[PDB]
């Protein structure tokens, strides 16, 4: 198992 | 470019923005952007890469640890990651 | 709800739809609103699942057959997929 | 069986 999560937001 | 979050090696990442900053130059529309990048990234680091690219987008997704890139180009986000 | 373009059955696409819309009540940041639809989908149709929800983005990702949406509430597009 | 796939906001 190599995986993990992960999340992302823009900038304003 | 400016990496907001990164789960990679200074190699990969360097290449990410390299690639990244050839797409730009080329193409104008964030999906040929995503497809350029995605699919050298698939060339070179082989399958699965897959590629996001606009101004106001959020995403939840699982990666490979070692392969995972978010970063700005200019006014531009880039999230590029291996599943 | 607008279906831009789907490779997933009738009732799984019902299913992405309901989903966006709680969580477009539960919150109003994009990162959110995806971390929410991926962990429901990895909950309910197994892992692996990636979500990206958005204004402003494009794409190109590679998706399992019958595991990939595409689609707007209201004004904001979600795009759904399993690797 | 996998497929590529690209999205564009308009």
């Amino acid at each position: 198992n190599y995986t993990i999560c992960a999340g992302t937001q823009t900038d304003p | 470019a400016v990496i907001k979050n990164a789960d990679m090696s200074e190699e990969m990442q360097q290449d990410a923005v390299d690639c990244a900053t050839q797409a730009l130059e080329k193409y104008n529309i964030e999906k040929d952007i995503a497809a350029y990048i995605k699919k050298e990234f698939d060339k070179k680091y082989n399958p699965t890469w897959h590629c996001i690219v606009g101004r106001n987008f959020g995403s939840y997704v699982t990666h490979e640890t070692r392969h995972f890139i978010y970063f700005y180009l200019g006014q531009v986000a880039i999230l590029l990651f291996k599943s």
